[PDB]
């Protein structure tokens, strides 16, 4: 779902028009899209150098890379970086529709459950998303990084 | 249509391919002419049913006689309701863009229903059709064109 | 797939025409064959592993190459579908018995036959010769059980014969 | 939108057919428009459906799905 | 029987019931009356059916009474008495039933795997079934005799 | 019929089982009433055409009205020669005894083809209820029942 | 399952033949068939209108076709006649069995389950096959809108 | 090929001496001719005729004779009535022959492909071979116009 | 391929960087895609409507839909519908390519063989493609009719 | 996995080198390789005639293979023999691995699930695969047939 | 084409000259000629008493000459004949040109097409030109047999 979309799925279920509230959320949608789509740009420029920066942050060197931790194997290595790239393309689609539902529908519908099941640690997940937000906000401003970290803290806060 | 765009690009496993993002862009710009229309054919709700009943119930007579399905006062009061959805949905495809969000609630299942109910879909093409030549009337030629897409597609859909 | 009933409604649907007394005709024939085509398929029906049995036993009488070396009943594995094919041929034979027509044998059996015995290396006169060791028995066995006149068992076989024939005239 | 769907189908020919006789219960998602062929092919089967869950989608959601 | 084949087609292929599926139906009640009283016949009398066919089966092959057989011993021997009366069971509900498919169900499908690795032969199962043949259609009128003779050659072939 | 059991018992690798044998034997004892059926339909097929435009007509006028595609004598010939291939049909299945040679040729792809020619389909199965009307009067009771069978066919296929 | 096959099985589990019982089981529906087969001629006649004139009579012009109901999209309408055909369908294929377990293995297995996922309305659902069952039976007659009725109040009843 | 041609390979590819039912074959054959001959002399007699009368009764006075019809021009009537003479003249050597292998070697071979690239009609095509067959059957009486039209009816159904 | 895609293509295989000829090619595709754009649309609007006038002005009341020709059985009717309206589509989609590759990729591949198979008249097709052809001209206008009319004559010529 | 893999996983999640013990760990299996293959060898040689003769030993002549039992229908007895082979067929596999986690992904997944599913009586399956284990610890010997025993208890132990 | 032939065209095509790897290739060739151009002679001998040798080997005695078979006939004989004459005498040419392209354009053209349409078996074929290649690499020795027996391994693997 969009924002625009909310708006129209609001506005329809009451059998209501189109009032000036919903015509003012889709207007503040219309003024907000521009720094929404250069800042999804950006992103999409380094998500490679996001991802590296922020393992480099908070998962490395710590007891997780070393044996015995989670991410000691190789593939899980590589299972790591696919996650973490994963939390940020649905984030950047999720902050260039406006709306988080995409993030409960892809991401966030049985992941604890999976997370769970394999043993993956919570909490250091929770930290790389942090660590994540804090490097996209550096990297595309505070204007912007509002926006990013409102849909990684919610990722952060359904996976806790 | 950002939507299309984004379960476009998620099928694949790519990121939105910027030339999407440029489509984004100049849909957000065209944006205020969108809103603009959307709320003229708002404001102006009932003139257009009474203009397309007007030009259906001239064009299309059995509607009106006893053996058609709007007969009586009930039935086309429906009738001119059933032209008040479409003329809504018209406008929420109007702001979206595109079709998608009118065709997810009035074209995916018309055909079943118009025909468990035994109104024929033709006449309901020649509604949108008379709606499109009342909102072309009410509008500019560049936004007459913009909402004669959309009504376009719903008297393609119809039929 | 066409019966005798719908090969006349075929022929008389591409002239568009109705039914006519010629048709009626031949429709009161197969209506009153019918009750002694059941009771054929009936009695080869009843006996039919052992038709398969005797099939083989006669056809290695007659062509001792079959069941030799240079042959193609030489093993188990290749004898048992040599039998699973002369339980085929029974099987659409009495299809075309119960249908009445030799579009069955036409349409399942006889259209891809050279593609695959040509393919596999399979002879082509053993299994005609096969095929009316066959049908000399299933006319044993009709007329055992009442039946007198048998030309209608006797015409499928014959059909498969003609079409599985290597031409030379 | 798409269901979580825990089921079991034997096939009851697996005696003629002498194929693998692999496992026949399952927990899979199906999308919203397949799950009525998935349903419906179920039953042919006669097999049972354990339980039908909501994984994706909120219900009484028009646009947007 | 024919209600189970025309509800399985008619349900297979998304429609309703043919008419000239249905005249096959009421034709089938008709022919019931008389499906009744010869399954009324063959339970009357299966104590002679099952003594006839065990003993034209101790005729016709030795070698199950000779040592090292499997009608040798009295528990197998004992056996086989019950086993031709459910093989007469299966002919009594089959020649009630329509059609052979429920009891193929019951008694048919896997014939040879269970028979197999069981220790009985099946050629041996044509002979019994053969003289179970022979003792019913003794006992029963002509008619109902040529009627209910199908049904026997049908599990004879099935055997081999 | 004997089609549809032999490919009933051929998708299975079995043989026709001896219950599909005691319904053909059935239709076979059956086939002489049946051809005369048939015969009885044959040869007085333009009373029931007459009769069942005669109904429809006085039915259903919007073919007669001029928006309507039965306008004109050239196309209520047309409507007459339809009425005249479905009972050509009717006589065909009832010969047959089960539906399939019916269905091949008049029922399995007719929706489009009527829809593509303008004509509703519920005249089409309002015009053979009048000719299984006029086929009930003209035959005796279990002549007319066993009509009305195959009649009744075609008049769900067309809805 | 048929009402012949339930009779069957039925005999079988005991290892009992055909008693009289069963007999007059078997010679009652074959009494009952020909009643069967003409109601399900004629609900074949004209399913489209009965599902129809139940729309008319117990769903339309409700608050479940405005807006904010469960009938309201155009695709949810055709869901709604969708599930109605089954309904009417079923219950004839049950009709002609006589004997209602293919509701059981083919309808009622996991609807409520779905209908709970869904969302759809359950009473609605149920004045919608009541109105089903009035319809038919005013069709049919009363005689056999009696065995009508009885499965699709079988139907009502397994899915409350 | 002939029938006896036909029965001589039937025997030949199977290395089959000439059992009872080839003899049957050829003795019902040899029993036939003389009314074949007979038939072939009096066909043989007004082909001319027989053309004539099958296009007043199907072909003429509609508008494939008129203008924008395919039997307008002189030239092409001129070869509509050699397509009807060939006809006819292939199915009398087929019926002589008692075999219709020479109306598929010599007449429908690549007879559609000619029909389709000429854009000739092949209904009115068929229709005219059929007053052809009603002509001929009434000319010859029904005890041979049934073997006409056996082959007549044979070039209408692979030309369709 | 594209217009577009084709002048890169014949860029790419000599290595030749985008000179200007190539840029005027492009260029002048960029100036007729709002024509391309506007009759793709109403093309779209009204394609049952034109295959309907098509058939009536082509196909209908010859003998092609009597009995004998093609178009006899409701199930070839209904295939003649799907055909044509599958040469309006793809004529379509090469109009606003601008360039008839998906023509020869997706239409005229196999279709001269398929025809042949079938035994489809290839005569009344390409008539009946020239009347779908005169309507959409009338429909959309002279000077977008040019452009249709090229792709639909391309199907013509290549069915022949 | 094996139980060198087990080894090679052991030392590996710790990041490990090989040590002493996992040497003499793998040492050990080095050393007992010879008669797991023999053993495997001679079970591969008869494994229907160890199935068979625990039917007979445990199943045969009860209740179980009477009419109610769960092993009287012909393809319930063949599903019977089915699922006895893969208990002694993945036991071979477990024994020659020499670690059981072949038993616990394969076949004792969701076995419990299919059992009550079903209504497979559970406890004359562990007394069958007792059976088995009796039938191939006799014929293989004591030494073999320990590790034999091994895992078929633990298919018994997990099955209950 | 030859081996010199084929030798200037790759290096034509590039605009090439000769290089040494060019001349490499032609000094062998003419290095090869003399055994070349002496089994030409010994094969052009007596290809006659090949032929006749080869179908002693394979065909004779068969099915294949027995009624039924493709031999059967003596005008088919006489083409079996030629058409191992007609593959002996071009791989004859094959051998001296030294290069299989006469093969592919000459032999190998349509002839799986003409023995699929005739109806002749194809591996029969291949076993036939097998026995020549086995007597003819007999005859002429194993050093000029070897590149005999690979064009007629050519022969055979393009006509499977
Ligand atoms: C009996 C004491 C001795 C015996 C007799 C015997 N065999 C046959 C018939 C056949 N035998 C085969 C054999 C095989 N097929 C194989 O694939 C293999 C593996 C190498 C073997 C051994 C086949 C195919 C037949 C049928 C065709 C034929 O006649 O050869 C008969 C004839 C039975 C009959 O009349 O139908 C007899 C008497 N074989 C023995 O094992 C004993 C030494
Ligand atoms: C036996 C009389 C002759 C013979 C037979 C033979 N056949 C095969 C192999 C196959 N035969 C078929 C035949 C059919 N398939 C069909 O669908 C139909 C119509 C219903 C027919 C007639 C097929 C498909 C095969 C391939 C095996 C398979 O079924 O997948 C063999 C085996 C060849 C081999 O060497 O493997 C044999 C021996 N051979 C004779 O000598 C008799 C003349
Ligand atoms: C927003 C999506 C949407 C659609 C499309 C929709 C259609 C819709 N049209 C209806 C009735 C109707 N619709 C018509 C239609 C017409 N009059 C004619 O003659 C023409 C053919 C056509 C309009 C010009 C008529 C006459 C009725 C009353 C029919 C009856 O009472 O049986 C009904 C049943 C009564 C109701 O609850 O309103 C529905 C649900 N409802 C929806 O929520
Ligand atoms: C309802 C379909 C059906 C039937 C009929 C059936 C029979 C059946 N026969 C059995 C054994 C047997 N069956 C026979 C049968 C025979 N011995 C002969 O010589 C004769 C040819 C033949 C018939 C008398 C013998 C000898 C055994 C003992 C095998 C053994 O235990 O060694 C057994 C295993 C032991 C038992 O439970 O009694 C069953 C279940 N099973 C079924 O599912
Ligand atoms: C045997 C299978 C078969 C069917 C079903 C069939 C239908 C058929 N109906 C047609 C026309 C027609 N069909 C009708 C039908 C009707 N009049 C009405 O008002 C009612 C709705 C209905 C009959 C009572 C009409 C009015 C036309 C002329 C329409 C036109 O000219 O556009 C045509 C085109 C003209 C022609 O070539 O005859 C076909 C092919 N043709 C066939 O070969
Ligand atoms: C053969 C037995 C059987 C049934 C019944 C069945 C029902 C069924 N109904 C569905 C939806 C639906 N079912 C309904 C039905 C209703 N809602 C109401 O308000 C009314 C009370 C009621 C109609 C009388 C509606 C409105 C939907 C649409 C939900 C949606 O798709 O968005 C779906 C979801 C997917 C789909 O339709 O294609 C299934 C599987 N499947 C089956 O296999
Ligand atoms: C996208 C390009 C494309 C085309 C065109 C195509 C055609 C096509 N047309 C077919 C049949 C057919 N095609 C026609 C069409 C015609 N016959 C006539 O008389 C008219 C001249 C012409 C209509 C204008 C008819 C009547 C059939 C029915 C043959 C049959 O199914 O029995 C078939 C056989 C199977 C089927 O329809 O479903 C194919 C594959 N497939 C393709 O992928
Ligand atoms: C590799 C591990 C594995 C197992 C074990 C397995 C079992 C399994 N056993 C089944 C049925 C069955 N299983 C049994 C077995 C038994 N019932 C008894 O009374 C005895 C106690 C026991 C035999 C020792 C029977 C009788 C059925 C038949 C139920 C039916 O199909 O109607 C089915 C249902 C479908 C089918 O057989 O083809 C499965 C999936 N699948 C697997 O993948």
């Amino acid at each position: 779902q969009d924002a625009i979309t909310a708006v129209i799925n609001s506005a329809d279920v009451q059998g209501k028009y189109l009032d000036t509230a919903a015509l003012e959320k889709l207007k503040a949608y219309f003024s907000t899209g521009e720094l929404r789509v250069r800042a999804a740009t950006t992103i999409s420029a380094n998500a490679a150098a996001i991802v590296k920066e922020a393992v480099a942050k908070s998962l490395l060197y710590s007891d997780i890379t070393r044996p015995g931790g989670n991410m000691y194997t190789t593939r899980r290595y590589a299972a790591c970086i696919r996650d973490l790239d994963y939390y940020l393309r649905y984030a950047t689609y999720a902050m260039l529709a406006g709306d988080p539902s995409i993030l409960d529908e892809r991401v966030l519908n049985g992941l604890k459950e999976t997370y769970n099941s394999l043993g993956v640690p919570v909490g250091a997940t929770v930290q790389a998303i942090q660590a994540i937000k804090e490097v996209t906000a550096s990297l595309v401003g505070a204007d912007a990084g509002k926006e990013m970290g409102i849909y990684l803290d919610y990722i952060s806060s359904g996976l806790s | 249509i950002v939507t299309k765009s984004i379960v476009n690009a998620d099928a694949e496993a790519r990121y939105l391919s910027p030339g999407e993002l440029d489509r984004i862009k100049s849909f957000v710009a065209g944006g205020q002419q969108r809103l603009r229309i959307a709320q003229a054919l708002t404001d102006n709700r009932e003139r257009l049913v009474k203009q397309a009943g007007d030009q259906l119930f001239q064009k299309r007579p059995d509607v009106v006689s006893p053996g058609g399905n709007a007969y009586g006062q009930e039935m086309t009061a429906t009738c001119l309701r059933d032209l008040d959805y479409y003329l809504r949905l018209v406008t929420y495809g109007i702001v979206a863009g595109d079709v998608t969000p009118i065709e997810e609630i009035g074209v995916i299942g018309v055909r079943e229903m118009y025909k468990s109910l035994g109104t024929p879909i033709e006449a309901v093409g020649e509604g949108v059709r008379a709606l499109k030549n009342a909102a072309s009337t009410l509008l500019s030629a560049e936004d007459a064109a913009e909402a004669g897409s959309y009504f376009d597609y719903v008297v393609g859909a119809l039929q | 797939m066409r019966d005798a009933v719908t090969s006349l409604i075929k022929n008389y649907d591409v002239a568009g025409r109705y039914f006519d007394r010629n048709a009626i005709d031949t429709l009161k024939d197969y209506f009153d064959s019918g009750t002694a085509r059941v009771q054929a398929a009936a009695a080869i029906n009843s006996n039919a592993a052992a038709l398969v049995k005797q099939a083989g036993s006669k056809l290695f009488e007659e062509l001792p190459e079959l069941i030799r070396p240079g042959g193609n009943a030489y093993t188990t594995r290749r004898l048992a579908a040599c039998l699973r094919d002369m339980d085929y041929y029974l099987r659409y034979a009495t299809y075309a018995l119960v249908a009445g027509n030799t579009n069955v044998l036409d349409e399942r059996v006889l259209q891809g036959l050279r593609e695959t015995y040509n393919s596999l290396g399979v002879p082509i006169g053993p299994t005609v010769r096969g095929v009316q060791i066959l049908k000399d028995l299933v006319k044993e066995q009709v007329a055992g059980a009442g039946i007198a006149n048998t030309t209608f068992v006797e015409e499928p076989f014959d059909h498969i014969t003609r079409e599985l024939s290597e031409r030379d005239v | 939108r798409l269901f979580k769907i825990t089921a079991l189908v034997p096939s009851l020919s697996r005696t003629r057919t002498q194929r693998e006789l692999q496992n026949t219960y399952f927990t899979k998602l199906v999308p919203y428009e397949n799950w009525f062929r998935e349903q419906q092919r179920i039953q042919k089967a006669g097999g049972k459906i354990i339980k039908v869950e909501l994984a994706t989608g909120k219900q009484g959601t028009n646009a947007g799905l | 029987t024919v209600i189970s084949q025309v509800i399985l087609q008619a349900d297979d292929e998304l429609r309703y019931p043919s008419s000239g599926e249905l005249k096959s139906i009421s034709d089938f009640l008709q022919t019931g009356v008389q499906r009744t009283r010869i399954v009324a016949t063959l339970a009357e009398n299966e104590k002679k059916i099952v003594q006839e066919a065990t003993k034209q089966l101790w005729q016709k092959r030795p070698d199950f009474i000779a040592p090292g057989g499997n009608a040798y011993g009295e528990r197998q021997r004992a056996l086989c008495i019950r086993d031709f009366g459910w093989y007469l069971r299966l002919i009594t509900y089959g020649v009630l039933a329509g059609d052979i498919e429920p009891i193929e169900k019951i008694g048919i499908i896997g014939v040879r795997e269970m028979y197999n690795s069981l220790g009985v032969p099946v050629p041996g199962m044509v002979e019994a079934i053969n003289s179970l043949k022979k003792a019913s259609l003794d006992l029963l009128s002509s008619e109902d005799a040529a009627a209910a003779a199908p049904y026997f050659d049908y599990i004879i072939q099935a055997m081999s």
